[PDB]
């Protein structure tokens, strides 16, 4: 039963109730698991939103990195979560943060043509310019891929940049 | 049908 679930198993089935006793019960919430995923990262991962609400609202830490420097926003732009995304971003959190998959959250949302996701992330100053391990930046990626409606959200940004170093 | 471990994808 859920008594025999992780804090970070119960925010990302969306047990709302079970989630809110366990961190009642301790400070559990930014407990870090093996990987060193949060509870926050597992409902993120997972599109729990009510639960990634009731987490940041209450002191989930939205900034913390796993150990492979992954955070609650990369995991939700890969899978474009565009609500949680939003409320990640509206927590002030860095959007240019370098994984060891080599990877940012921009790089994640275009991997996965989440175009919603790449127009927040660019807003909120993501850098299109930061690149793969393979030497793909957001533009190079866009291309590839085939994504032509992320890339023209991308290019609108790039002629602003240039406009701005003009 | 457990929620899987959170991970990145390769890119």
């Amino acid at each position: 039963g859920a008594n025999s679930l992780s804090v970070h198993q119960l925010a990302a089935q969306g047990e709302m109730l079970y989630l809110a006793t366990r961190i009642e019960q301790e400070n559990v919430i930014n407990h870090t698991d093996e990987e060193g995923f949060t509870p926050l990262m597992w409902a993120a991962a997972h599109g729990q939103i009510a639960v990634v609400e009731f987490l940041l609202q209450n002191g989930a830490d939205p900034q913390l990195l796993g150990k492979g420097r992954e955070s609650a926003l990369s995991l939700a732009c890969s899978k474009g979560y565009t609500d949680i995304v939003k409320m990640l971003l509206d927590c002030g959190v860095d959007v240019n943060e370098y994984d060891w998959n080599g990877g940012t959250p921009l790089l994640y949302a275009v991997h996965g043509n989440h175009v919603k996701c790449v127009k927040m992330l660019l807003e909120s100053g993501a850098d299109p310019t930061i690149e793969t391990d393979s030497g793909y930046n957001s533009m190079d990626l866009a291309v590839a891929l085939g994504y032509r409606s992320v890339q023209q959200v991308i290019e609108s940004h790039l002629l602003k940049l240039l406009q701005n170093i003009k | 049908l457990l929620p899987t471990l959170p991970k990145l994808p390769s890119l």
